[PDB]
DNA sequence: AGCAATAAAGTTTCCTTCCTCCTTGCCGATAACGAGATCAACTTGTTTGCGGCG
């Protein structure tokens, strides 16, 4: 095929038909004329080595080049190594209705949810558009839903709104190690260029929020759609097919809140009183009354369903911290009490989940899980927390041990 | 001669080119001064200046890499003018079947020579042999017909 | 060039489906035969094939 | 101080007594081809070195001759600007003497027969900058300088390579600087083999025979003799008492009448110092200890000529009775402490077939020319060849000299060939550390590799290129006329150049220049590796090597390589790191004499330390005494340890001659982790400057001196007044007696404005300087694009205090408030380049050309007539910028389009368009054109309009030029009418000219209006022939590709903000995405209303460590407060002396720290502009590990008014409260990056594909298609979803019918499937068959 | 409004047509120089199979 300035590119498989070819045909001219056999010898050597020099170039003798000092490519390496169609080529595809951009963090999202910068789904939903302005009659035919759309109309954005509702999407991190190495989330339209996420899934993916990239994928027909909505969906895949384990572990943060929350000092005020329920540690700490971390004793009503799977409701006093009365408000009505009576290590929360998940079935884990997550990090900011130069600590009795 | 796959004279005019520029070149003692090789070889400026292009130009391979190990080829760089196009063959479809649309109404040959000529690719005037009216009347049924498909609207201008 | 690398004969026309008097073309009427020459045909884009 | 010192100080808290000065940084490239162009007489480097090595040749006769003299160079036609700006390469002339001298070969030297002595062009080549680079074809660029292994020879020794053995082997290696290697090597069995290159194994004696030796001679050299003598009957023997050493007794020793050693007994030390004491060595011994032994001389019957015994032979008694019969009363045999003695050669011997010298000759040959006959002299000339030939053998003395060390010789120098006395040392040698005695060495010892720089590499490429010249030169010398044929009618000059130009533009080493900020190109030039040809690569060099050696001490930086594949190889120079003149490396040290550290230096090698000793520099000198403490940790033997005070012979210098300066410059290096000091600097170098330059206030001292030597800037060539200033230029005028007297002493500077990168970005230059104003030699008078007064300036400081929010902190992720992007202060900008050419077809000639058809002149309104767009314009995607226009054929058409045009009626041209025009998603500005056009083609109008107003613009730049000076010169030309009487008025009041006539008398005068008249005519005359020469090469036309007729160029400008994705960091590792912006209203804020700009993450400080960002975190709020303390005062108008005290306090707040300064000194307005400039905080200078202290930071804090560690109470924008816990605050200085969200961004639903196998391409620039690995296919079928890469594999990657059809489906609402066949298969079943092969298929 | 006539104008065909150029094949005139190498590769490396190789 030619070039711009009129040069060419070739493909050398063609010089090395073209050697045989003459090879052959000068041995034709000299069978012609019955010559002298040592000629023929040399003649039909070269024609084979030419022969095999096609097939694979230096196996046998050592390889022809072009004037780079480079090899004249073979046949066999359209099929071998990387390079090869299989490994190259056929297995490992490029696509079309695809993407990819930066991502960043939605916190107060639900899982199920994922950050759209507006003209990548825009760009990405177009048939569909065009199917529904001839729907519409707005535009009657193709050319008119085209135009439109380069001027970008108010109805333009209404009616992919109207859309993607329900219509959702895959996810893809590189490279990918388990099969939660991607996922299935639902849309929602942000006016960025780049995607948030839900933080907890940082692990599933090995992501650090510090230059990832990511692409995006579509299940175009339903089949598809239907089975990324049941099987890859984010409520699905909470735990490991490897060991039956959690993999949904708040890491680092709202722990911290809870710590702070959960726990139990002495010092600060108002030790020893009385109330009704959690409501009023809402009144008094929302005023800025108490120390939620103040051990107490308040009065709580616990569940439980030790019935043929009918629920057992009593109630009772306790001595506890506030915080654990307040993170009663929340627990979905089959716990005890005890649930709450520590300070609350990484593991307790493990246990919360796998226990919650074990008696109470799934969806209530999964909001309980939310809304510790939104809870916690409002506690954290609340929490005041930061370090210091003067929060290092050395020991005195350092210097003397060396 | 047989590897090689253009012109003799051409070679001539290259090898020619070399001795008169190395010569000259001796007798200036510097460069690139090409009103000096329109003189000595004095045809004509156009002459050596095409025969820039026609010799000077040879052949390059195809999956050569890009520079900077492997990244990729070029056969990853390449680019094409004579594309399928989706949309141009369905209007066009549509286009014909408005023809129809507008001269089916219209005189029995006229309606039937547009349509076996544009429809199956067939032939025009093998029907001015079959009327034997000179095609004055065709000549004008044309245009009639077009003055009836500037009756509608359709972008792809 | 015929009877070459790129002998269109065999492979088939670059002019992509054209027959000798240029009647049938380019994909548009399959089986049809270049009643005009005579020139049975076939290949477009088999140029990826034969 | 200077007065650009004087402009804006920054403090110091560095307390050690500084040395050195840093020297000028980038010494070595300009050395290198200084040298290599430089006309060495005798010492010959690169040019003449090459040159007198292919001195003079003759011809195939040897009749003939051409001969070398000496040469010269030209100077370039254009500047430097106008080959950037044409797209030209820079270069320089070459000019060659030269000597035809024959003589008569009638004569037997008859050498007056011809002599032609003329001149020779030949070639042109490049030159380099004051700055470092070469441009090509109007493109800078960079090589690189290179490290590898010397020449010269190699021990080592494998260690169970058959592993069933677990057995060393032991082998030696010689590598000429150029021509062949050659091993030497062992086998299981204590054998000797060699090869050439990597031949196949062959016994070493061999060659010994094809050198011309005899086995006598052979063993002669290697062993020592074992002599008995057959004195009439038995056997005595001499014996040295050291032989029998560690050894037992075979019979019994004896003396000739005294027992030393009985049966079964071990000769112990006691009796070899009996047998040395009592004045033995011969001693009776049985006949039958012989048979074993081997004859060391080919003995024979002297009558009969019988070998007996063949030499190298085991002996017998019956050989024994046969040769004491012959007349052989003493035998020489072979000594066998195979402990220590093994008689290795005798082996590899007879293992060897062969006895004559000429049969092994041939055997070799027929081994390396295998079929070929063995024609005798063939084989001669390949043996001598090899390693006896000039011609293709060398070593570059560095390998004779090392070698000779190798040798444990005296002389370090020889010749270029080798000598046989050497092999045999060699052989001997492997053989000794065979024994034991010795050792093998290591590779990662510096003192091993040589570095390798430019000229060398052009001396390489050029002297190549005068082979390829050798060759036909001695072609046509012996055959044509010698009378007439010129020396230069010979020759040609394409394929040097050719050589020149490729490695300038074909090597890997020579690259772009990283023109993104200052730090990017001068250690990007600074930068080092082993790879490219003569060294290595990736895959199969490992771990070896990419790790430390501790002789990189003070020479490497090993805290500046990357993360890549390439981790540990290329590493960066150490600052104060020198080259050998060989192409070692240097460091200097302190010396250390009687305790005293000598004030002295030495460049000490990469060999030499480890005998002695260094000091460290956080040892605490005694001032004026020695080192204060006894156990210093001084340093020797590839490790470090503690030792006394008098004992040592050297220190260093600093405490920072370790680091590169990228590590050089981040403070408190002192407090973190290494990979966390790694990443820091790495992307350091990667950042932006803004807009404006902002500085920093906490620096380390350095800042200046790379803001210098980048050479970026402005400069003080010679001290003046500022003459004249503008936005685009100043100019000087020169002080007195720096003006020299021939020149009128006048500086000019036009200065580079908006100009682009080749990572394409806004370039430009400015003043920060006034008129009216004095002016010191060396001081800049502009800013570059990145700094401020002679310092650096590549972010910004800005303010921040951390705790988490909201989950907009999660890991690492910032969170900002929204003012600074109404200051839009880290705003930047991205010009791009685009073109369009025309060019001769086939057919005819390209146009360009406004009209065109089918065009709205929507479109049209913003060009010229010709086609051109009007400067300044603001435009889009889809516009167009040149209309030009293709010359066409014909078609022949279809009914379809045949019946598009009865509708549509636009006729069809003979023409087209082929316009440029925006690409899609971009949208900017153009402010420049340029244009291109051939010598022999009338220049299109507008081209014509731009050369013209280039004329006005350099015209104008010489009439204001010529003007000024001959307005000095106007000086004179009155003045000196003066001379010779009086016209107060009556001179000035009439018109100037009309001066001459005036009071005119006799004597003297005429002449002087003579002259006047002269001068004159003189300065008329340089008038014209500028305008002449000038003109000239501004009109000359362009020089060009072949089928080009001209072309257009086109900048524009785009202006970049942030949207979040944006990425940042410090200086610290402590990387960063923004996931929002904040509103001011909503941040914390304090006791007094101030909200903050910055927020983040503290859980990442102790996971990492990147500790120190704390410690400027304190600074950061901490020097602040005194600049406001300042305005506050300013505003509020105070008085001088407040200022006075307040800010020598300033200074005067540390213990010991080195600066002191006085400010009596200084004027008033000094004082104002200083204060006026500190206003917005005081800067200060943190050195690495000389560093301040937690009681200087608590007490500039203290003095700030402030809590001591500078952590307080806020409140809620939200809702207005107080958190909990107080929260440190301060201020950062950081930066932004390259990996922006726009350049990043893609996606694709529909268009272009292969065409080989039709599915999608990839890359943003060609609307490319994402790929989806086996990876992704592996999770897909963990969950078992069959459909959906059906669909992808079918659809959206091959089967076009499908995605035909499935389009079709959509659009019609339609979401339903249906499948095909991948063309790729059938493509591999076609190259099966293509192998010859029956690949089918059983239908169904 | 439908139908034709005369005149004019532009053609595509198209076909020769004779200038000119251009390309496919052949054979020729003194006499003798040297068997190539030519500018490369740096030896990854462990495991495994098979031919020798005793
Ligand atoms: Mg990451
Ligand atoms: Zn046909």
């Amino acid at each position: 095929v030619p070039l711009d300035g009129g040069r060419f590119a070739t493909s050398d498989l063609n010089d090395l038909y073209r050697r045989v070819i003459n090879r052959n045909n000068r041995l034709k001219r000299l069978l012609d004329l019955a010559a002298p056999d040592i000629i023929v010898r040399n003649e039909k050597r070269m024609l084979q080595e030419a022969v095999d020099a096609l097939l694979d170039n230096g196996r046998r003798g050592r390889a022809i080049t072009g004037s780079n000092k480079r090899p004249l490519k073979s046949l066999a390496d359209m099929i071998k190594g990387k390079q090869g169609r299989f490994r190259q080529n056929l297995l490992g595809k490029r696509v079309d209705y695809s993407g990819r951009s930066v991502i960043t963090v939605g916190p107060y999202l639900r899982l199920h949810q994922c950050g759209l910068p507006k003209k990548m789904a825009l760009e990405l939903f177009k048939p569909f558009i065009y199917g529904k302005l001839e729907l519409r009659g707005l535009a009657t035919t193709i050319k008119a839903a085209k135009k439109m759309v380069e001027r970008e109309e108010a109805v333009v954005w209404d009616i992919l709104d109207e859309v993607i509702r329900e219509h959702p999407v895959l996810l893809n991190r590189a490279p990918t190690l388990h099969r939660l190495g991607i996922q299935a989330f639902e849309p929602v339209l942000i006016e960025g260029k780049a995607i948030q996420l839900h933080p907890l899934v940082c692990a599933a993916y090995n992501a650090d929020f510090d230059g990832d990239q990511m692409a995006v994928h579509v299940p175009l027909t339903l089949e598809a759609q239907l089975e990324a909505r049941a099987l890859m969906m984010s409520t699905n895949n909470i735990l490991s097919p490897a060991n039956g384990e959690p993999i949904i572990v708040p890491s680092q943060d709202v722990v911290l809140g809870l710590y702070y929350m959960t726990r139990d000092c002495v010092n600060a005020k108002g030790e020893g009183m009385v109330l009704t329920g959690p409501k009023e540690a809402e009144r008094l700490y929302r005023s800025g009354l108490a120390s939620l971390h103040a051990r107490v004793k308040v009065r709580i009503t616990e569940y439980e369903k030790d019935a043929n799977g009918e629920l057992v409701a009593k109630t009772s006093l306790k001595d506890t911290t506030v915080g654990r009365a307040i993170l009663w408000m929340i627990v979905p009505k089959g716990l005890p009490y005890s649930i709450v009576n520590q300070a609350l290590g990484k593991k307790a929360i493990s246990k919360m989940l796998n226990t919650c998940y074990r008696i109470l079935g799934l969806k209530p884990t999964v909001i309980f899980a939310d809304q510790i997550m939104y809870t916690g990090f409002a506690y954290a900011a609340r929490s005041g927390a930061s370090v210091g130069i003067d929060d290092m600590v050395i020991p005195e009795k350092k210097h003397e041990i060396i | 001669r047989s590897r090689d796959w253009v012109p003799r004279s051409v070679r001539r005019n290259a090898r020619e080119v070399a001795q008169a520029i190395g010569q000259l070149e001796q007798e200036l003692g510097r460069n690139a001064t090409e009103t000096e090789v329109a003189e000595r070889l004095g045809i004509d400026i156009a002459d050596y200046r095409q025969m820039l292009l026609d010799t000077n130009n040879s052949q390059l391979f195809s999956y050569d890499e890009w520079r900077e190990e492997h990244g990729d080829s070029i056969e990853l760089v390449t680019d094409d003018h004579q594309r399928e196009n989706p949309l141009q063959q369905l209007l066009d479809s549509n286009l014909r079947q408005r023809v129809m649309e507008a001269i089916e109404t219209l005189p029995e040959r006229e309606k039937l020579v547009l349509t076996l000529y544009y429809q199956e690719e067939l032939n025009l005037k093998e029907i001015g042999a079959v009327l034997e009216v000179g095609e004055s009347r065709v000549s004008q049924l044309h245009s009639q017909a077009i003055k009836r498909l500037r009756t509608k609207l359709g972008k792809l201008l | 060039e015929r009877d070459g690398l790129f002998c269109a004969r065999i492979f088939g026309p670059v002019k992509d489906y054209e027959c000798l008097c240029g009647k049938y073309k380019r994909l548009k009427h399959r089986g049809v035969i270049c009643e005009k020459c005579g020139v049975e045909v076939t290949q477009t884009k088999v140029r990826r094939e034969r | 101080y200077s007065y650009t010192e004087k402009k804006r100080i920054r403090k110091d808290f560095g307390k050690r007594p500084q040395v050195l000065d840093v020297p000028y940084l980038l010494s070595i490239q300009l050395d290198s081809f200084q040298k290599f162009i430089e006309q060495d007489p005798e010492g010959q480097y690169g040019l003449e070195a090459a040159f007198r090595s292919v001195f003079p040749i003759q011809s195939y006769s040897g009749n003939s001759e051409l001969q070398y003299v000496s040469y010269r160079l030209g100077e370039p036609v254009f500047d430097v600007q106008e080959c950037q700006i044409r797209g030209v390469t820079y270069s320089a002339p070459l000019r060659v003497k030269l000597r035809l001298v024959i003589y008569e070969r009638e004569a037997p030297e008859g050498t007056v027969k011809d002599i032609k002595e003329q001149e020779v062009y030949m070639g042109e080549i490049p030159l380099m900058t004051d700055n470092g680079t070469f441009v090509i074809n109007g493109t800078e660029r960079v090589i690189v300088s290179q490290l590898h292994r010397s020449p010269g020879v190699f021990f080592d020794s494998d260690k169970g390579k058959t592993h069933s053995s677990g057995k060393v082997l032991y082998n030696a290696r010689i590598i000429p600087y150029r021509g062949s290697w050659l091993d030497f090597e062992f086998d299981p069995k204590d054998n000797l083999f060699v090869r050439i290159d990597r031949r196949r194994k062959l016994p070493a004696t061999i060659i010994l025979r094809a050198l011309n030796y005899t086995t006598e001679q052979i063993l002669d050299l290697f062993f020592e003799k074992v002599i008995f003598e057959i004195r009439d009957n038995k056997l005595q023997m001499e014996l040295v008492p050291e032989r029998l050493r560690g050894e037992t007794a075979s019979f019994d020793i004896e003396a000739n009448g005294k027992v030393y050693v009985e049966k079964g007994r071990r000769i112990t030390a006691r009796h070899i110092r009996q047998l040395e004491k009592d004045d033995v060595k011969l001693i009776e011994v049985p006949v039958e200890y012989i048979a074993g032994k081997v004859v060391a001389k080919d003995y024979i019957d002297e009558s009969t000529g019988e070998l007996i015994c063949a030499a190298n032979m085991e002996l017998s008694l019956d050989l024994l009775a046969k040769l004491s019969q012959s007349g052989h009363k003493r035998i020489e045999t072979l000594f066998t402490n195979d402990l220590d003695h093994g008689p290795y050669i005798s082996e590899t011997l007879r293992v060897d077939p062969t006895n004559d010298r000429l049969s092994a000759l041939v055997e070799i040959y027929r081994m390396m020319r295998p079929g070929e006959p063995p024609t005798r002299e063939a084989a001669e000339s390949l043996f001598e060849n090899l390693f006896f030939s000039e011609d293709r053998y060398d070593l570059s003395a560095v390998g004779r000299m090392k070698f000779n060390r190798s040798l444990l010789r005296e002389e370090i120098e020889g010749s270029g060939i080798l000598s046989k006395d050497d092999i045999i040392d060699v052989m001997k040698k492997l053989i000794d550390i065979r024994n034991g005695k010795g050792e093998v060495d290591d590779i990662d010892h510096l003192g091993n590799r040589r570095i390798r720089s430019v000229g060398e590499m052009a001396e390489n490429q050029f002297r190549v290129g005068l082979v390829r010249v050798e060759r036909a030169v001695k072609e046509r010398l012996s055959l044509g006329d010698l009378d007439t044929l010129m020396p230069q009618d010979m020759i040609n000059a394409k394929p040097i150049s050719a050589a020149v130009k490729e490695f300038f533009g074909s090597s890997q080493l020579s690259q772009f220049m990283d023109q993104n900020n200052p730090l990017s190109e001068i250690t990007h030039k600074r930068r080092i590796s082993a790879l490219g040809p003569g060294g290595l690569t990736r895959e199969r060099a490992g771990f070896e090597v990419r790790d430390v050696h501790p002789t990189h001490y003070g020479r490497v930086c090993p805290i500046e390589t990357p993360e890549g594949p390439n981790i540990g190889l290329i590493n960066s120079l150490s600052v104060y790191a020198q080259t050998n003149e060989y192409g070692f490396l240097e460091t200097p040290y302190r010396k250390v004499t009687d305790g005293v550290v000598t004030d002295e230096i030495h460049y000490l090698s990469a060999i030499e330390e480890g005998n002695y000793v260094i000091a460290q520099a956080n040892s605490n000198l005694d001032e004026e005494g020695h080192f204060v403490e006894d156990l210093v940790t001084c340093r020797s033997k590839g490790e470090s340890s503690l030792f006394s005070r008098d004992q040592v012979d050297y220190m260093d210098v600093s405490t920072q001659q370790v680091v590169s300066v990228g590590a050089s410059l981040i403070p408190f290096l002192e407090h973190d982790d290494a990979n966390r000091a790694l990443m820091g600097a790495n992307m350091q170098r990667q950042a932006v400057p803004t807009l404006r330059a902002d500085k920093p206030l906490v620096g380390t001292g350095m800042e200046r001196a790379v803001a210098v030597d980048s050479g970026v800037t402005a400069v003080a060539k010679r001290g003046g007044v500022v003459q004249y200033v503008d936005a685009s230029r100043i100019v000087i005028k020169v002080n007195e007696d720096e003006m020299y007297p021939g020149e009128a002493g006048i500086d000019i500077y036009n200065l580079t404005k908006y100009t682009r990168s080749n990572q394409n970005t806004c370039i430009n230059q400015m003043p920060c300087v006034s008129l009216g104003e004095p002016v010191e030699r060396g001081d800049v008078l502009a800013d570059g694009p990145s700094t401020d007064l002679g310092e650096l300036a590549l972010g910004q400081n800005m303010r921040v205090a951390f705790m988490p929010w909201n989950g907009y902190n999660f890991e690492d992720s910032i969170l900002v408030s929204e003012r600074v992007v109404q200051e839009d202060r880290f705003t930047t900008i991205h010009i791009q380049e685009l073109a369009c050419v025309s060019r001769d077809t086939k057919l005819g000639p390209e146009e360009i050309t406004a009209d065109i058809p089918n065009v709205g002149e929507a479109a049209l309104s913003k060009l010229d007539e010709s086609g051109i767009v009007y400067i300044g314009a603001e435009v889009t995607g889809g516009d167009i910028l040149v209309g030009k226009v293709t010359p066409k054929g014909e078609t022949q058409l279809t009914p379809e389009e045949k019946l598009l045009r009865a509708i549509f009626g636009e006729k069809a041209s003979d023409v087209k368009d082929s316009s440029l025009r925006v690409p899609n998603g971009v949208s900017g500005t153009v402010i420049d054109v340029q244009v291109f056009t051939r010598d022999g083609v009338e220049k299109d109008k507008r081209a014509l309009e731009i050369e013209e107003m280039q004329l006005k613009q350099a015209k104008k730049d010489l009439s204001e030029e010529l003007q000024i000076l001959e307005a000095g010169l106007f000086s004179r030309i009155r003045a000196v009418l003066v001379a010779g009487g009086v016209e107060a008025e009556k001179l000035d009041k009439l018109p100037r000219d009309r001066w001459l006539e005036l009071g005119l008398t006799d004597e003297e005068k005429q002449n002087q209006l003579e002259q006047l008249a002269e001068q004159y005519d003189e300065l008329k005359h340089e008038f014209e022939k500028k305008l002449e020469a000038k003109r000239r090469k501004i009109t000359q036309g362009d020089d060009l590709a072949p089928g080009v007729l001209k072309i257009v160029k086109v900048y524009l400008a785009v202006k970049r903000r942030i949207q979040p994705g944006d990425k940042m960091a410090g200086r610290h590792g402590n990387k960063g995405v923004i996931s929002k912006i904040n509103p001011i209203e909503d941040m914390p804020y304090d006791e007094n209303g101030t909200p903050v700009d910055i927020v983040l993450n503290p859980l990442g400080v102790p996971s990492r460590m990147n500790i120190g960002q704390i410690l400027e975190t304190h600074l950061g709020m901490a020097a602040k407060g005194i600049g406001d303390k300042i305005n506050a005062m300013l505003k509020q108008q105070q008085e001088v002396a407040k200022l006075r005290e307040f800010i020598q306090r300033a200074y005067d707040l540390g213990a010991d720290v080195r600066q002191k300064v006085d400010l009596s000194t200084f004027s008033d307005e000094e004082v104002m502009r200083l204060a006026e400039n500190l206003r917005k905080g005081m800067p200060i200078a943190t050195p690495v590990f000389d560093g301040a202290k937690e009681a200087e930071i608590k007490e500039l804090l203290k003095l700030g008014d402030l809590p001591t560690s500078g952590q307080i109470r806020l409140y809620d924008g939200r809702t207005g409260e107080q958190f909990e816990r107080p929260v440190t605050v301060g201020y950062m200085y950081m930066l932004k990056l390259n990996h922006l969200v726009d350049d990043k961004m893609h996606a694709r639903s529909t268009g272009s594909y292969s065409l080989v196998t039709q599915q999608p391409l990839g890359g943003k620039a060609q609307f490319g298609g994402q790929r989806f690995g086996e990876m992704e296919v592996w999770a897909l079928e963990a969950y078992g979803a069959a459909y959906t890469l059906q669909e992808m594999l079918t659809v959206k990657s091959d089967d076009v019918n499908g995605r035909t059809k499935m389009y079709k489906n959509i659009v019609d609402g339609n979401h339903q499937m249906e499948p095909g066949m991948p063309e790729s298969f059938n493509v591999l079943l076609k190259e099966i068959r293509s192998l010859g092969i029956n690949i089918e298929l059983e239908d169904e």
